[PDB]
């Protein structure tokens, strides 16, 4: 089979591929036995999760993890089942040479591929085509989807994640009085179609924040018009939202008016984003890892050895 | 007694949706079934007579042409030896760029005379021993089949008068306004040195006018507009840059740190007379025109405007290296005035307006330049795609010219030749190879008879009389279209010529591709995968 | 995927190799299931409907048509199986075997890329050379009480219990010897099967007379008649509406009294003159008069008939006709128009037996009966089924070993000596059908070595003593199922029918012949 | 769904992990066709 | 809308291709069930039943198919089983490669009548070239008969024993023919009978001087052994049944209901009495007998059978000598039935069957069938079918043909050098016409597993000679022979019906271009046939 390692920045979320749900939730997932079955994991239990705000860290605690998550959450050997490890949109190079010298030196993995998070999250909403709205907890992403690869070239990164949007809440200072407001922010939330209805009974504009950048739908709609204008129609009509703070407020009909308003009036927009699986990625990098494409796409462990950062990096420079 | 049940062994082992084809039956004549309906499907297309199509892709984009690789291309064929052709077909359009029609009807018809043999009782060993041996007799023939040469390139009458065959099959009602436009591109490339790029001839598609609009410019066009107030130039100066417009930050992070009421008084004035020394010191070494491949910053801009220089924004990077070799630049990645070798120079940079669009044109006017342009008119974006195409072959024609100066009759006259001239070989030959050799030969009569199918004549009137005149002597001898009954006339005295590379090199994968596919005896079709696609191919 | 499924896409096809592939892995499994039917070392196998009914059965075509298959190869031999169990009786499960055995022997070569063609021709050079040595080795031989009684057992032995088949022996073989008439061909409806389910199988007996299913239905009428006429009637003695619509028109209810004793008048008379014969042939209480109708017999008429002191008993079987007349000695009569006391049968004995909710005849103590009856007791359905499925074996094992007065030796025997006579034939054929000629050989060979296999010794150990005894000697010799040794299959009377050796291997040549020939399944005939 | 739904194993995994949802007898005869016989 | 929305329409090269590769696959569904060497078939029938064989009838009888082509071509088959009884598969395959050649030319620019012209001079001159190769034969040769039906047989699963089924054919053919009136008749379908007892062996069936039925006598008291039985035969039956008025009877009197009764028996004897007048020893009903009545036949020492087929009855009839009546009062010696030698009644099996087996000049027969299971005899019963079917075709027309392909290479050779003097535009399609007929010998020898090319070329050359119009193929060795030194000799009426059938439907399809499918039937009204009036035909 096939592991599928979905950071996330989350927690591990590791398993197999077949598998409706992981099967290693390390961070925040017997004793009076005999033998090393509690201490090993209870060193593990109290060090720093590696990833910030989708991105690595510290490498050797990353790696200890993950020796972690196969050794003890999974009993299992890396030497012999391919690995689909799970990044981050427009994660830099280095630390994609990085965890693939990792896997292929330290846990020597046959084979192993690195997915985008919401190239991942797209499949396992069944499609194939989109731009995937990815807001969690540090960064908000927009990745147009076609063929099944992210392209590299119109992702859009604009930053009102869940800190940045309860921050003008707390607004309206002290850890447990700011996690308050952000108690309302985890709870009801919705999203008001105009402010002006909403506040009279009483992200998408920078101004109301205090930012100057763009936003949340004009970023989709660049996103969207950066790509081919025959595939505009798959992108528009397309768009799945996903992460933890869009789901929040749920966010569906003030986007999806916004965003027809700024495209053409041709293009249907329809946002689907009610799953809330709580395992997208697991699943979408679950159901790659089945596929044969799968095989395809593999990073040898012999084309490793034979091209190293190179062929972590698919040449193409 | 009501189901037969799958046979113990591979029947049973074999995975669901899997398909397994074996034997002549179940393979081969499958194969050369699909071979034959795509030769049927791109058919009707052959020769200046071909009719276009009108191919919509999954997409919905409409392609309108008589280009077989274009559809072949547009067309989603998921038969693997079909594929196989079509895979044939596109090395004929990289190698050569013309000829990939040919090589469509060459393989279908080969084929189907396989298929033949087979029936009579030939195997497919020796049927590929006979395609094969009868391709080196093809190959060794052709050389003598030659009849014209190119003998000069630096022309623009007799390079013309040799590209308006490649540009006649495609667009034949507009043939010598296009052959001269592509002749006088073509040849204001071309350097003293023998090297010919075909990168560096330009297409600008502006729609509205006409193809007898169309022209040919002596510099490069961009449908963008001027960043500043100046417009035009006469003298052009242009400094190229790579870098954006606007003072150069760190790469780590850079954070104003100011400690005073002084410094923060005086940064913002810092940073504008910084601006203003830098874009003044490119004003001062005579730019008159700096084209920049990044961004415009607004205080650079308004310098830029003072100092009475045109500011050019190419969001390509392609744009700005073709732009480099227009004018003799050299880009840089720092915003530093430009010395006197990094400089390039244009007699004249203007903005216009081209029908609704807005274009930069760098144009020079000596008749030459490492880079031309063709701007295409045109009422249609499918006929100006359609116009671009025959362009395309037109230019991949000269340089083909440029490779080997050789070139054979056209309209038929080569294939009848190599037809009887294989046939008289393979009329020697004894044992089981003369049947496929005659074959081999025979299938060249596919030219010919499609050529006269598509004119709207009767195909065996024309093969007979094209068979009739190359016996009393004349293989220069091929078919007229401009005839409403059956007719013949020289080839080279009308001019209608091809390349002899273009028909070495389209025999020679049509042969391939044939005999490749009748090599395969046994297909196991995997279960169709709903993969995100090749990885490589993006 | 092929020619067929161009024109008809729900079509399923099998092509050559594959069709090949297909019928001798059918035929390879259909032997795997019999081949523990063969011989008595043979294991019953109990097999369930849809409804829950249990068969124990050794049979090999009982076995076919109560597996659950669905086979078109399985379709054939089970209808091969059928003809020979319909015209012999005996040899379906050797039949299978043989048919699967000469298709394993036949790919053995076939897989080496011999043409099916040329096995089919030693094919049938083998079953030339086989039919003259089995005429040759064939027994003539009168058909003694003891010869019949060995026969008999040889196959009861394979079909029952060691006990059961002691018993069925001697009742088969008597019943037999018993319908049967100098030089002319042995009529088995003759030899009527009732089966009883009160007491223990060996109580299964041979009644020199009848057995009908039926008893009378006045109670008046005795249960037990000594010295007995019996009329065999077809006569309707019950009333019977007129086919012209008649119907009864009076004007007072006298006048349908006398109506209503009219309308009887006709059966009356009838059975006026069977009254009439009995006090005219029995003029006194010393004997009996026993009416068998096979039509209907009213209350009013048994009345009648039982007031006189005559036992009758109506709706017989059509068969039991001639049965009687047979085994009794009278006249079948489908009118009573002339009767005379020539019409009556004699019978020393008839009595009634009651076993739960029915009721049984007896009729014994015929003089000559050319027609008995085999009574089936036993506790359980499907001993009764087990005891009758033997029985029609060895009926017809007698019967054939009669008709055929000849008779072959068994446990394998003449196949062993078959095998080496086509061995010792091979060279005479000329080319590559020698090796058709050796998969016939070894196929023969299929019977030594699953007897062998079923007694539990090692095929091959055995198969090459035997072989190698009957070199040296020429004994025909075959299995000793108690040791595993070489036996003298005459010498110990193990008899087979040369009938059925001879409808193997006409059959069973034909049968794998046709289907080795086969190059193409197709089912093809939907929509 | 995004794709249309044919023999393919990507609708296959979809459809795994939960999306894009998948004379008779003598019995019968009268006294005329029991006579017929016999 | 105008045509319904289950109306589709196809037209033009698609459909003339379509249906031509329809046809082309109905004939490799059964190109190698032709010749000697032939491989059988096992076919499942929607009624669980199993059909073995190498008749192309049966097999593209028990295949449906849904592409109109094919169904004619299923048609065609069907013909020729039905007119001839022979050649079912050499005329699918003769169709075949005539719609193969065809094909070729319509690929061109041939219109379908041009073809279809240069067809129908095609089949012309075959006919008048087989009647002239032919030879007659002498019809008393009961030895040429012979071996005219082995060359029937040697193709089919009962070559085995042939001595053996062709002299069953050929007494079964002798003895159904029958002259009454002038009229001469053969009939195998009505009389001579195959009835198949499954067990037994093949060598010891036989035909009978007369018929068997699947009968027993009524009363166990008739006898089943008579050895010059006079016969009687009856429609009526032997009952006392209702009248076909509303007969209601009305009874008063107290005698009526005895004395109605008593009528009805007076009756019975009555009707046995009209027949024991003519005293015959055995009677035959198609309808029931009264017990009764069997009481009355008994006393008088006739033997009776009951409800026995009106086909049964009527080949009795034509056996025994008898006319079937209807009313015993009309009974006369002239309908008693002599000429039967033996009726018996003996147990095959455990089943009764009536045999009337020692006639003289019985004009009807059975042929008795054993055999090892149900399909093998019913594929003994086609091949036997095929034999006398063949047998009668030769007593109609004695002409005979040379097989093993030597006739369709000695037509094709006279067409060839008949093509020559044409000179027109049909020459093509003619000469295509004769190089198809070859279909025959080339699938013979691949059916032997012999080298096709070299075996058709030495044909084709010897068949250039003058005396060589009977060299062909052996099927069995995968060489060439004289046939009148193998024996292989066809009746002149099949090929001649095999040529006709194959160019009149190759002519049927050609004249197809258009396809309208999916409307509806219209027609519901208890199947609308012919009722209507006219104009006058007075
Ligand atoms: N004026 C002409 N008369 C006859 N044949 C011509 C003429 N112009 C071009 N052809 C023939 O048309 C064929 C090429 O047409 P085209 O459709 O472009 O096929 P390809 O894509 O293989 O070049 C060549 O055989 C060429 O000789
Ligand atoms: N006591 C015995 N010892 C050795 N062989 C026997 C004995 N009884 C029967 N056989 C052989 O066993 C074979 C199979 O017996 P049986 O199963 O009744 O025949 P079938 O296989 O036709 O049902 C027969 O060929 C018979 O000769
Ligand atoms: N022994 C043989 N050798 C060569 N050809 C034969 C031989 N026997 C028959 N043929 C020819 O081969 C063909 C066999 O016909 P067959 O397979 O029975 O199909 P059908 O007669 O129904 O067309 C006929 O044309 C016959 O003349
Ligand atoms: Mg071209
Ligand atoms: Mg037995
Ligand atoms: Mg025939």
């Amino acid at each position: 089979a096939a592991l599928v390692i979905d950071n996330g920045s989350g927690m591990c979320k590791a398993g197999f591929a077949g598998d409706d749900a992981p099967r290693a939730v390390f961070p925040s997932i017997k004793d009076s036995y005999v033998g090393d079955e509690a201490q090993s994991k209870r060193g593990i239990l109290t060090l720093k999760y590696p990833i910030e705000h989708g991105i690595v860290t510290n490498w050797d605690d990353m790696e200890k993890i993950w020796h972690h998550t196969f050794y003890n959450e999974l009993r299992v050997a890396p030497e012999e089942h391919p690995v689909l490890l799970t990044e981050a949109p427009l994660n830099p190079k280095a630390n994609r040479e990085k965890m693939t010298q990792i896997m292929f030196e330290t846990f020597n993995t046959p084979a192993m591929y690195v997915a985008i998070q919401a190239v991942l999250s797209l499949y396992a909403s069944g499609r194939t085509t989109g731009i995937v709205m990815d807001s969690g907890d540090g960064v908000t992403h927009t990745v147009p989807i076609y063929e099944g690869y992210a392209l590299p070239h119109a992702i859009l990164r604009l930053d009102l994640a869940g800190r940045d949007l309860t921050d003008y809440l707390m607004k309206i200072t002290t850890t447990a009085e700011r996690e308050i407001v952000r108690d309302i922010k985890e709870k009801l939330c919705y999203v008001a179609l105009d402010f002006e209805q909403e506040m009279a009974t009483a992200l998408f504009q920078p101004s109301f924040l205090g930012m100057e950048s763009c936003g949340i739908h004009e970023t989709t709609f660049n996103s969207i018009m950066k790509c081919d204008v025959d595939i505009r129609k798959d992108l528009y009509a397309n768009t799945v939202l996903s992460g933890g703070t869009t789901m929040y407020p749920g966010i569906a009909d003030r986007m999806q008016k916004e965003i027809t308003a700024l495209a053409p009036s041709t293009m249907k927009i329809k946002i689907i984003a009610p799953p809330e699986r709580k395992y997208s990625v697991w699943i979408g990098g679950s159901i790659l890892a089945s596929l044969s494409t799968f095989q395809q796409m593999w990073i040898s462990k012999q084309e490793y050895d034979e091209s190293g950062p190179s062929i972590v990096h698919r040449k193409c420079f | 007694a009501l189901h037969v049940p799958k046979a113990p062994g591979f029947a049973q082992m074999l995975k669901e949706g899997a398909k397994h084809f074996s034997g002549l039956e179940e393979a081969v004549y499958r194969n050369i079934q699909a071979c034959k309906e795509l030769a049927q499907t791109t058919r009707t297309a052959y020769g200046p007579n071909g009719m276009n199509k009108m191919v919509i892709n999954h997409l919905e984009k409409l392609f309108v042409t008589n280009d077989a690789a274009t559809i072949l291309r547009e067309l989603e064929v998921q038969h693997p030896a079909a594929k196989m052709i079509v895979m044939a077909s596109h090395m004929q359009e990289q190698e050569v760029g013309d000829g990939t029609n040919f090589v469509l009807v060459f393989a279908g018809a080969l084929l189907e005379l396989a298929e033949e043999l087979l029936r009579i009782g030939l195997s497919v060993s020796e049927v590929i021993e006979g395609y094969e041996i009868a391709c080196r007799k093809a190959h060794e023939i052709l050389p003598n089949l030659v009849c014209c040469s190119a003998k000069n390139l630096r022309d623009i009458d007799e390079v013309s008068s040799l590209l308006r065959t490649s540009i006649m099959s495609k667009q034949y009602g507009n043939e010598v306004f296009l052959a001269k436009l592509i002749a006088q591109a073509c040849v204001s490339i071309f350097p003293d040195s023998g090297h010919f790029n075909v990168d560096n001839i330009r297409v600008c598609k502006i729609l509205g006018s006409g193809i007898s609009s169309s022209s040919v410019l002596h510099g490069m066009v961009f449908k963008k507009e001027t960043e500043g107030d100046v417009t035009s130039v006469k003298d052009a100066k242009i400094a190229v840059y790579s870098c954006p417009f606007d003072g150069m930050i760190t790469e780590t992070k850079g954070t104003v740190l100011i400690k005073t009421a002084e410094e923060l008084m005086n940064f913002s004035k810092g940073e504008e007379n910084l601006m203003d020394a830098q874009v003044k010191a490119i004003a001062d070494t005579g730019a008159n025109v700096v084209v920049t491949g990044g961004k415009v910053a607004d205080m650079a801009l308004h310098y830029a405007n003072k100092y009475n220089i045109m500011l050019v924004r190419l969001n390509s990077k392609w744009d700005l290296r073709r732009l480099c070799k227009t004018v003799g630049a050299t880009a840089l990645p720092r915003l530093t005035p430009p010395v006197l070798e990094e400089m390039g120079h244009c007699d004249s940079v203007y903005l216009s307006e081209v029908g609704d669009t807005q274009v930069v044109v760098f144009k020079h006017e000596k008749e030459d330049g490492a880079i031309s342009t063709i701007v295409l008119r045109g009422s249609t974006d499918n006929l100006m795609d359609d116009i671009e195409r025959a362009v395309d072959d037109g230019v991949n024609t000269f340089k083909v010219l440029t490779r080997d100066k050789r070139l054979v009759p056209g309209g038929g006259a080569t294939e009848i030749e190599l037809a009887k001239q294989i046939t008289s070989y393979g009329e020697t030959c004894p044992g089981l190879e003369q049947y496929a050799i005659k074959k081999f030969a025979e299938a060249f009569e596919a030219i010919p008879r499609a050529l006269a199918e598509n004119s709207g004549v009767k195909a065996n009137e024309v093969i007979s009389k094209l068979y009739a005149v190359h016996q009393e002597g004349n293989k220069n001898v091929g078919l007229d279209i401009e005839a409403e009954v059956p007719a013949v006339k020289d080839m080279l005295e009308a001019g209608i010529l091809d390349t002899y590379l273009g028909k070495y090199w389209a025999i020679k994968l049509a042969t391939n591709a044939a005999v490749t596919v009748l090599r395969v005896d046994q297909i196991i079709m995997a279960k169709p995968a709903g993969g995100p696609k090749p990885p490589s191919g993006k | 995927m092929a020619a067929v499924k161009t024109l008809n896409p729900k079509a399923e096809v099998a092509r050559a190799q594959a069709a090949l592939a297909v019928n001798i892995s059918a035929a390879r499994g259909l032997q795997d299931v019999l081949r523990t039917n063969l011989g008595p070392k043979g294991t019953m196998k109990m097999l369930v409907s849809g409804a829950g009914d249990i068969k124990l059965t050794k049979d090999g075509n009982v076995l076919l048509h109560e597996m659950q298959i669905q086979h078109p190869t399985a379709s054939l031999i089970a209808k091969v199986a059928t003809a020979q169990d319909d015209i012999t009786g005996d040899g379906t499960t050797s039949n299978v075997l043989i048919i699967g055995e000469l298709l394993k022997q036949a790919d053995l070569y076939i897989s080496e890329g011999l043409h099916p063609r040329i096995i089919t021709e030693g094919f049938e050079a083998a079953k030339e050379k086989a039919l003259q040595f089995l005429e040759e080795v064939k027994v003539s031989r009168e058909m003694d009480r003891e010869t019949l009684i060995d026969v008999a057992r040889t196959s009861l032995r394979t079909k029952v219990h060691a006990e059961l088949a002691d018993v069925l022996t001697e009742a088969v073989v008597d019943s037999i010897l018993a319908i049967k008439k100098q030089d002319e061909p042995i009529d088995l409806f003759m030899i009527e099967i009732m089966e009883m389910k009160h007491k223990s199988e060996t109580d299964t007996s041979l009644i020199r007379g009848l057995v009908l299913d039926h008893g009378a239905r006045h109670p008046d009428m005795k249960k037990r008649v000594e010295d007995a006429y019996i009329l065999t009637c077809n006569v309707s003695l019950e009333y019977e509406k007129t086919e012209v619509n008649s119907g009864f028109f009076y004007k007072s209810a006298e006048e349908r009294e006398k109506l209503v004793k009219a309308e009887r008048k006709f059966i009356e008379d009838r059975v006026k003159k069977i009254i009439e014969l009995k006090r005219k042939v029995c003029g006194d209480s010393d004997k009996g008069f026993v009416v068998i109708n096979q039509k209907g017999i009213d209350p009013f008429s048994l009345d009648a008939l039982s007031k006189e002191g005559i036992v009758a008993l109506r709706r017989a079987k059509r068969r039991n006709m001639e049965r009687l007349t047979l085994a009794c000695g009278g006249v079948a009569l489908n009118s009573f128009d002339d009767l005379s006391p020539d019409c009556l049968g004699h019978a020393g004995l008839v009595y009634e037996y009651t076993l739960g909710e029915e009721k049984f005849t007896f009729i014994e103590k015929c003089n000559n009966p050319r027609s008995v009856t085999l009574l089936i007791k036993g506790p359980n359905k499907h001993t009764l089924t087990q005891i009758k499925d033997a029985v029609r074996d060895g009926l017809r094992a007698v019967k054939n070993a009669i008709d055929d007065g000849c008779v072959v030796p068994g446990a394998g025997a003449v196949e062993v000596a078959m095998a080496e006579a086509l061995i010792k034939h091979k060279p005479s054929v000329k080319g590559r059908a020698q090796l058709g000629v050796q998969a016939f050989a070894d196929a023969l060979l299929i019977i030594p070595k699953v007897l062998a296999q079923n007694s539990g010794f090692d095929l091959q150990e055995t198969l090459v003593k035997i072989q190698a005894e009957h070199s040296e000697s020429g004994q025909l010799v075959g299995v000793d199922l108690n040791t595993g040794e070489p036996m003298v299959a005459a010498e110990v009377g193990v008899w087979d029918n040369y009938c059925v050796k001879k409808q193997l291997l006409h059959s069973c040549t034909v049968i794998a012949t046709n289907i080795l020939l086969v190059d193409e399944i197709m089912r093809a005939g939907m929509s | 769904m995004q794709d249309p739904n044919a023999d393919t194993e990507w609708n296959d995994i979809l459809r795994k992990k939960g999306i894009l949802p998948p004379v008779k007898t003598y019995e019968d005869m009268t006294l005329e066709e029991l006579e017929d016989h016999e | 809308l105008v045509l319904s929305q289950n109306t589709k329409r196809e037209s033009g090269r698609k459909v003339q291709s379509g249906n031509i590769n329809a046809a082309k696959t109905i004939a490799d569904i059964i190109r190698t069930c032709l010749g000697p060497k032939s491989m059988m078939k096992m076919l499942l029938d929607p009624m669980g039943g199993i059909v073995m064989t190498n008749d192309g009838n049966a097999i593209l009888r028990e295949i449906q198919v849904q592409h109109p082509a094919a169904k004619s071509m299923i048609e065609i088959s069907r013909t020729q089983d039905e007119e001839v009884g022979d050649g079912t598969t050499s005329v699918i395959i003769l169709a075949g490669e005539m719609l193969s050649v065809a094909e070729h030319f319509l690929e061109q620019q041939m219109h379908p009548t041009v073809v279809i012209s240069a067809y129908r001079k095609a089949l012309d001159d075959m006919i008048s070239t087989l009647k002239k190769i032919s030879i007659p034969v002498d019809i008393s040769d009961s030895d040429m008969m012979l071996n005219i039906i082995n060359s029937s047989i040697t193709t089919k699963a009962i070559s085995r024993w042939s001595s053996l089924a062709c002299n069953i054919a050929l007494d079964a053919v002798k003895m159904v023919q029958f002259e009454e009136n002038g009229r001469k008749e053969i009939d195998i379908k009505k009389y001579a009978r195959v009835e198949k007892i499954p067990g037994g062996i093949i060598e010891d069936s036989c035909v009978l001087r007369g018929v068997m039925i699947n009968k027993d006598v009524t009363h166990p008291r008739m006898r089943r052994y008579i050895k010059n039985p006079r016969i009687v035969l009856l429609d009526s039956s032997l009952e006392y049944k209702k009248g076909e008025s509303q007969t209601d009877i009305e009874i008063t009197r107290e005698e009526d209901f005895t004395r109605i009764l008593q009528m009805e028996e007076e009756y019975i004897q009555q009707l046995c009495e009209d027949i024991i007048q003519l005293k015959p020893d055995v009677v035959i009903t198609e309808k029931g007998i009264s017990d009764l009545a069997q009481h009355y036949l008994m006393r008088a020492n006739i033997t009776a059978i009951r409800r026995v087929r009106k086909t049964d009855n009527n080949r009795i009839a034509r056996a025994c000598g008898a006319r079937i009546v209807s009313r015993p009062e009309e009974l006369r010696e002239d309908d008693v039935g002599t000429g039967a030698g033996l009726l018996e009644i003996k147990k095959i099996g455990d089943e009764y069957f009536t045999f009337i087996t020692d006639c003289k000049d019985p004009k009807a027969c059975t042929i008795l069938l054993r055999g090892a299971s149900k399909e093998i005899l019913s594929e003994v019963e086609r091949n036997l079918q095929d034999a006398m079917q063949v047998c009668r075709n030769v007593l109609l027309d004695p002409q005979l043909v040379p097989g093993g392909g030597a006739s369709e290479m000695a037509v094709a050779h006279a067409l060839t050098e008949k093509s020559k003097a044409m000179t027109g535009v049909e020459q093509w399609p003619y000469r295509a016409v004769a190089q198809a007929l070859e279909v025959i010998p080339r699938t013979l020898i691949q059916n032997c597993g012999a080298s096709t090319i070299r075996l058709l070329t030495s044909l084709r050359a010897k068949h250039t000679q003058e005396n060589c119009e009977t060299w062909g193929v052996n099927g069995e060795t995968g060489t060439l022979v004289d046939m009148k030194e193998l024996g292989i000799w066809e009746p002149l009426a099949v090929k001649l019906q095999t040529y006709k059938t194959a160019v009149e439907t190759a002519v049927l399809l050609l004249r197809i271009d258009d396809i309208v499918s999916g409307h509806k039937k219209k027609g519901d009204d208890q199947s609308r046939q012919g009722g209507a009036p006219d104009a006058g035909q007075e």
